[PDB]
């Protein structure tokens, strides 16, 4: 376990761009009609999203790279992923991502998704092994691919899968698994649509909300990110002579969430159906300050929404000895 | 102060600036910290100096119209032609 | 339990076709198209040219090829090198699940 | 990438037992299909052991049952075999052979008929 | 459970009546954030999490809201806007063993304050010195947890106090748990003082044609007043009419 999976070598990332995709439900009430505005970490519209061809074809001789790098959390993650052939099976939440603090780890096998946070000796390269044993005649997965070790564990969840069990294709057809991880005042919030693409190359111009899935009490503090790949063997066919676990291809986007003010519509079914950021545009401003998407021939003044804090400062004086707090609190006589 | 015509008709926008140079205009804004889409509105081709401000997005025209859309300063907009904003 | 019947005395001529036949029972070669075959030098751990009578895997030239029709199963040997003179066995699945051998065949080049 | 280990050569005297081992290395005895060999001078090779990918068993020909038989340890990755009752016939080289379960992608559960890799052996002989 | 990891459990399907509990003990504090006790009664909770662990008497303040201690900055931190009640009672006689009990633990030692409701069970050594302690306890590197240390002669202070904090989550979802008020018949299309999952108005029913998703069992109209709501005994999707119209 814990093999070397990924080369010595690696190839800048693609980028593309994220057409208006990843809006989610922030509030559990109905509402009809409501052009109801609402501040939170909302991934921007027309940004960079990082496209990562974890595994990628090139020819015949260059066969498959394999790269999975570790990515920061930062305020949120949004994940995209295209492949039919059910090769993304999971994601790592973490800081360290070592056995030294506990770490998420959500595995969607065909059965159940199971949610365990624990303190995980995770391997270098994680992926999921899925093998066939020769035993019970069955093309048995395993976890141990994932982390050496498991210790300390404090939550457990177990539910139904929600990949729509890996098919629904019909043929000629792709579907978009969209996902929204959010950590806040200790609870984890994932968001997900997953929605028929004709286009298998990028994102739609079109408009989806990602409905509120799970709410899990983790209480884990989450810095940074990893995917978890299903490979099989490369022994598949007799003869062939490779121990590596190669197996098809993945093409997964990554976004970033940042706050953001924005004016989410619910149509009568309940059903967002349209969002305006606030920063994008002078015109989606407009709209901002109007609170209504028709905007009316003329000038119009619009309050700020389009500039956020970059960094903070601290500016205080040079001071170099400590209090002595000490000297008061501890006095042998008041 | 955002200057647009109806949604229906376009979603092209002009912005002004209220009294401030035109050269100040990304200073005046901190366009580097903004999107490029803000940016591409922060500096342009199309710019025009009023005594209300600065004006980026629509295109001088010498030629003298009467008044839709009240810019300020003696300066007003139009939506003309393939299809653009006029001040 | 069986053996499969194998011409033991062949020989050729560097760059010549030679055909090497593997024939056996029904109860054996008869159930299947399972029929694969060797490259064991002397002392030497065998290889696996071709499986299931035809399909030849990674690594293997395209100077070795095979074919079974009705009972009697052959492998053909093309563009003969001075290497390739050692001793080569057919193999086949039976309806009893064993994988019975040939007397094996012995190429002088 | 996947290279079988034996146990060497071990003389022995007529009517004692054979114990002989075979180990796996950069792949899994759980994912790999297992059969032996009898290889012997002047004559064909025998298939006298082997594990069945389609059947869950481990099955020999007709001449050679009870004979011998057939202990698997998975925690070490190596495969064992008892012989019993050899009296002066026992003059062969035992090769380790293995193939793969079952070819194809993992949705696929088709099985294969091979004895693909092979290791140097071992050379018993009873005096 | 110790403070430094707090456990966590989940109520759901049930009704939560605090008259059990009365004869039992009598707890310390009762504090509520964001609701009252004289309503506590009447009221259909969404989803209810108890969070129990051990500390001393003196740190029974710091489990609050805009609160910093010990328990606030580095084991257990409470978030600004609590909509929950925080019960807390002497446990002398059961967690303080004669010679010192030593089970229960605190983290003394961190790098940062907590985020709200964030658990560290990292026993890591603490850096507290500019040399690196390189996994080696010393001079100037500490280990993180300490233990209390209960006795049955201590102090007030210094006695052990059991600490379950509810969190609560109301009127935003459907209701898994819920009060001992008594179900009354349910009477439509009149001006009636009713309480519906929670949601307690006097109004006129009316039944529309409104479909809720599963997640969604309070629904608002514009200009955010309650026009629908999800009756929980039957499925109904039950519209929410005023009193008196007031055109007259
Ligand atoms: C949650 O986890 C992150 C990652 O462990 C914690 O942030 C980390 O805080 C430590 C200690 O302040 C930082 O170490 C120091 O960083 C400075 C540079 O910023 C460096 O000069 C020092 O030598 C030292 O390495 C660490 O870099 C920082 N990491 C990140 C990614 O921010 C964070 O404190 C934890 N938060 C909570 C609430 O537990
Ligand atoms: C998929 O994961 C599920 C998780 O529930 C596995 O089911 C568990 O398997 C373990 C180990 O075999 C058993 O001890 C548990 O009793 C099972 N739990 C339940 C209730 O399902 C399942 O085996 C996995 N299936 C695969 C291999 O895809
Ligand atoms: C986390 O796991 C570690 C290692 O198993 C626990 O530390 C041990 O706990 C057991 C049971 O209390 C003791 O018998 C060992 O002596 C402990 N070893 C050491 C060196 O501490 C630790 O207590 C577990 N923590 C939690 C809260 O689950
Ligand atoms: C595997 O990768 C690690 C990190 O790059 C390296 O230290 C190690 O030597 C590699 N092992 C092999 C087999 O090259
Ligand atoms: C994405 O990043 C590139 C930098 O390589 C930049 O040129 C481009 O403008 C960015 N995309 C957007 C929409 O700003
Ligand atoms: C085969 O399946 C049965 C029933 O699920 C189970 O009891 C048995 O342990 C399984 N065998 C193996 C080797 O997994
Ligand atoms: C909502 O969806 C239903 C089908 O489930 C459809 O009958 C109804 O007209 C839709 N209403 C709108 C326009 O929101
Ligand atoms: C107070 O002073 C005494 C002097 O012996 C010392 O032992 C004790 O640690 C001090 N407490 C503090 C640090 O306030
Ligand atoms: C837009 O304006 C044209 C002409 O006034 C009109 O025919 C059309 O219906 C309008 N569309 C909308 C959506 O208002
Ligand atoms: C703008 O520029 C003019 C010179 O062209 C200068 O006189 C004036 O003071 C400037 N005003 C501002 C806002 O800096
Ligand atoms: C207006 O006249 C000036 C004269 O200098 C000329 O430079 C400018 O291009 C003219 N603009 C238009 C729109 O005709
Ligand atoms: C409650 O019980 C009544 C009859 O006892 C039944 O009609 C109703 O559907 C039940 N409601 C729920 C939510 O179980």
């Amino acid at each position: 376990q814990c093999v070397n999976l990924t080369t010595r070598t690696q190839l800048p990332p693609a980028y593309t761009n994220s057409f208006t995709r990843g809006v989610y439900y922030p509030d559990k009430v109905f509402r009809s009609s409501v052009l109801h505005s609402t501040q939170d970490l909302f991934l921007p519209f027309f940004s960079n999203v990082t496209w990562f061809h974890a595994i990628h074809v090139s020819g015949t001789n260059g066969t498959k790279r394999f790269d999975n790098p570790v990515l920061p959390f930062n305020d949120g993650v949004y994940f995209a992923s295209t492949e039919k052939s059910n090769i993304i099976r999971g994601w790592i939440f973490g800081t360290t991502l070592d056995s030294k603090t506990q770490s998420l780890l959500i595995v969607n096998n065909a059965t159940n998704v199971v949610i365990k946070v624990c303190e995980f000796q995770f391997c270098n390269d994680p992926f999921l092994g899925v093998y066939y044993h020769k035993n019970n005649k069955s093309w048995m997965e395993s976890e141990f691919r994932v982390y050496s070790s498991a210790n300390n564990c404090t939550f457990e969840y177990v539910s139904q899968p929600f990949l729509m069990d890996l098919e629904g294709k019909q043929g000629n057809f792709k579907n978009l698994r969209e996902f929204v991880f959010k950590n806040i005042d200790g609870y984890f919030k994932i968001y997900s649509k997953h929605t028929p693409i004709n286009l298998v190359r990028d994102l739609p111009q079109g408009f989806s909300a990602l409905e509120p899935l799970v709410d899990l009490p983790i209480g884990i503090n989450i810095t940074r990110f990893q995917t978890l790949l299903a490979l099989h063997r490369s022994y598949l066919t007799p003869g062939d002579s490779s121990s590596g676990w190669t197996a098809g291809a993945a093409a997964y986007y990554v976004g970033y969430l940042q706050p953001r003010t924005f004016l989410l519509k619910y149509n009568e079914n309940g059903t967002i159906t349209d969002a305006v950021d606030c920063a994008l545009d002078p015109l989606s401003e407009t709209k901002c300050t109007l609170k209504s998407f028709t905007v009316e021939k003329g000038i119009y003044q619009t309050s700020n929404f389009r500039v956020q804090p970059t960094e903070s400062i601290v500016r205080f004086p040079n001071i170099t000895n400590l209090c002595p707090f000490g000297e008061v609190f501890n006095a042998t006589r008041f | 102060s955002v200057i647009t015509p109806g949604t229906n008709t376009s979603n092209q926008v002009a912005v002004l600036y209220q009294d401030v140079n035109c050269t100040e205009v990304p200073v005046a804004i901190h366009a580097d910290q903004l999107t490029p889409t803000w940016r591409v509105y922060s500096t342009g081709s199309n710019v025009f100096q009023t005594r209300a401000g600065c004006l980026i997005g629509a295109e001088h025209v010498n030629n003298s119209y009467e008044c839709d859309i009240p810019i300020g300063a003696g300066i007003c907009a139009s939506y003309q032609t393939s299809q653009s904003i006029i001040a | 339990q069986s053996a499969l019947t194998q011409p033991a005395s062949v020989s050729g001529s560097p760059g010549q076709s030679i055909t090497i036949s593997c024939t056996g029972t029904s109860s054996d070669v008869g159930g299947y198209n399972y029929v694969s075959w060797y490259q064991q030098h002397p002392g030497k751990a065998p290889k696996l040219m071709i499986y299931d009578v035809s399909k030849r895997p990674s690594g293997v030239s395209n100077r070795f090829s095979g074919s079974k029709s009705g009972n009697t199963a052959s492998l053909t040997i093309s563009g003969l090198q001075a290497e390739d003179e050692a001793d080569y066995y057919c193999s086949s699945y039976t309806s009893s699940s064993t994988y019975v051998f040939g007397t094996g065949t012995k190429v002088t080049v | 990438q996947v290279q079988l280990v034996q146990s060497g050569a071990e003389v022995k005297k007529p009517g004692a037992s054979v114990k002989v081992s075979c180990k796996v290395s950069g792949y899994t005895l759980i994912e790999l299909s297992m059969h032996w060999v009898r290889q012997a001078p002047g004559k064909g090779l025998e298939w006298m052991g082997g594990f069945d990918p389609e059947d869950a068993e481990t099955i020999y020909a007709q001449k050679f049952q009870g004979r011998v038989t057939m202990t698997e340890d998975t925690s070490t990755d190596t495969a064992y075999m008892e012989l019993s009752s050899l009296r002066s016939e026992d003059t062969a080289v035992y090769y380790c052979a293995t193939g793969i379960a079952v070819i194809g992608p993992p949705p696929s559960t088709y099985y294969y008929y091979g004895m693909d890799v092979w290791g140097q052996g071992t050379t018993v002989t009873v005096s | 459970a110790s403070v430094y990891a707090w456990n966590r459990k989940r109520i759901s399907n049930c009704v939560a009546d605090y008259s059990v509990l009365y004869n039992s003990a009598s707890f310390s504090t009762f504090k509520c954030y964001g609701v009252s006790p004289t309503k506590l009664n009447d009221l259909c909770f969404t989803n209810v999490y108890a969070d129990s662990f051990v500390i001393r008497g003196d740190e029974v303040r710091q489990i609050a809201p805009g609160q910093t201690g010990k328990i606030a900055d580095y084991n257990y931190k409470l978030p600004d806007d609590f909509t929950g009640c925080v019960i807390a009672w002497n446990s002398n006689n059961l967690d303080s063993k004669v010679g010192g009990n030593y089970n229960y633990l605190y983290r003394l030692f961190r790098k940062s304050n907590l985020k709200p409701f964030e658990r560290d069970i990292s026993t890591e050594i603490y850096q507290a010195g500019s040399t690196p302690c390189n996994g080696v306890e010393g001079f100037n590197c500490y280990f993180p947890l300490q233990s209390y240390g209960f006795q049955p002669t201590n102090g007030v202070g210094y006695q052990p106090y059991r600490v379950v904090v509810l969190s609560f989550e109301l009127l935003h979802a459907p209701a898994t748990v819920c009060g001992p008020k008594k179900s009354t018949n349910l009477v439509k299309n009149k001006c009636v003082n009713f309480n519906f999952n929670g949601l307690t108005g006097t109004g006129v029913l009316t039944e529309s044609n409104k479909k809720f998703l599963p997640f969604q069992q309070f629904g608002r109209d514009i200009a955010d007043t309650t026009d629908a709501v999800r009756d929980p005994q039957t499925l109904e999707i039950l519209d929410i009419t005023p009193c008196s119209f007031g055109g007259v």
